[PDB]
């Protein structure tokens, strides 16, 4: 039922992180990554 | 967060019932008194935001509020005020009574515990949520603004059944450039995305267009999980390469057609919210160009 998902556009090809580790990752960073600016 | 021609005095605002119990926070619907000025008090919907909340949801909230101050339309889910005066904060809304689309949606099905007592949307109720919907788009991208984030589960069905747009997360200012490019790694709706948008990152109408077709799907299906039975990976290969859902049982040729159109792998081929309402026009409920955008003067 989920509906966000976890990706990366930094390089040459898009991508649906894999790592079930990484991808929870995402969350957190996408957030800090926004507060600069 | 700063303070604003908003902010509304928190006592004048009173909690009645909880209509979901979000993640982020909540939702509300309540009793109001002296929002608009003409009236005494005015029944409202209020979205709440946990206190200890995401570092990331946080943000998400607060670029709805602002986004939404802008806006003006009969059908996107219009800002009455706001509140960051002690936790927890509030954005007052317009009551949607009928709750979000996909739950509306998913209590059409027969199966469902806590079904209306009527049948599921008909071609002609869908015809209706299409032109709505695509004028809310149609008003949104006008105002310069790409969604990202089209999909039955934020949009809204109000107590008189018209729907709206209701969420705005994920919503990125585009005056400038015309499109909004992904940075880095961040949560996207994957199920909701086009080629284009899963390929590059890169958002514009057209893939708001895109998500528009597949908000046909969910109506005509009464909320499935796209792609179902494909995983999050195999679904952007899959769409990627130039794969599409299939037609759900049933469902109105002439609404077939239109997901053809908004799912055209060549984003140019794709409509614009506009060219979709007016292919429409003809067929709707009396009330529409009083309200529209689209029959509007502010449409020139
Ligand atoms: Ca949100
Ligand atoms: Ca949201």
């Amino acid at each position: 039922e989920n509906s966000l998902v976890a990706m990366d556009f930094s390089g040459q090809k898009s991508r649906v992180i894999e790592n079930p580790t990484e991808a929870l990752s995402v969350a957190v960073e996408e957030g800090l990554a926004w507060r600069k600016k | 967060y700063v303070p604003d021609e908003w902010e509304v005095s928190r006592e004048k605002i009173t909690l009645l019932r909880e209509l979901g119990q979000g993640s982020f926070g909540m939702v509300y619907e309540g009793n109001a008194r002296d929002i608009i000025k003409g009236e005494a008090e005015t029944r409202v919907a209020v979205k709440t935001v946990n206190e200890s909340a995401s570092l990331r949801e946080r943000i998400e909230f607060l670029n709805e509020a602002s986004v939404m101050k802008g806006f003006t339309c009969h059908h996107v889910v219009r800002l009455l005020g706001v509140v960051s005066k002690g936790q927890p904060t509030l954005v007052v809304m317009e009551l949607m009574a009928h709750g979000d689309l996909k739950s509306y949606l998913r209590s059409l099905r027969p199966e469902a515990e806590n079904n209306p007592g009527r049948p599921p949307p008909t071609l002609q109720e869908m015809i209706q949520m299409a032109a709505e919907i695509a004028d809310g788009m149609a008003y949104l991208n006008a105002k310069k603004f790409v969604h990202r984030d089209l999909a039955a589960r934020n949009c809204m069905v109000a107590h008189d059944f018209t729907v709206k747009i209701g969420d705005f997360g994920m919503t990125r200012d585009i005056y400038e450039t015309d499109y909004y490019r992904k940075g880095g790694k961040g949560l996207l709706p994957v199920r909701w995305m086009a080629p284009e948008s899963l390929k590059d990152g890169v958002f514009t109408t057209s893939s708001d267009m895109w998500s528009f077709g597949v908000v046909l799907w969910e109506i005509t299906s009464l909320a499935e999980q796209p792609y179902q039975g494909l995983s999050n990976e195999q679904v952007l290969k899959f769409v990627m390469d130039g794969g599409y859902l299939d037609q759900p049982d049933n469902c109105p040729e002439r609404v077939t057609d239109l997901m053809r159109m908004c799912w055209q792998f060549n984003p140019n081929m794709r409509p614009t919210f506009l060219e979709i309402v007016n292919l429409l026009k003809d067929d709707l409920h009396p009330s529409f160009p009083e309200v529209s955008f689209f029959h509007s003067e502010e449409n020139k």
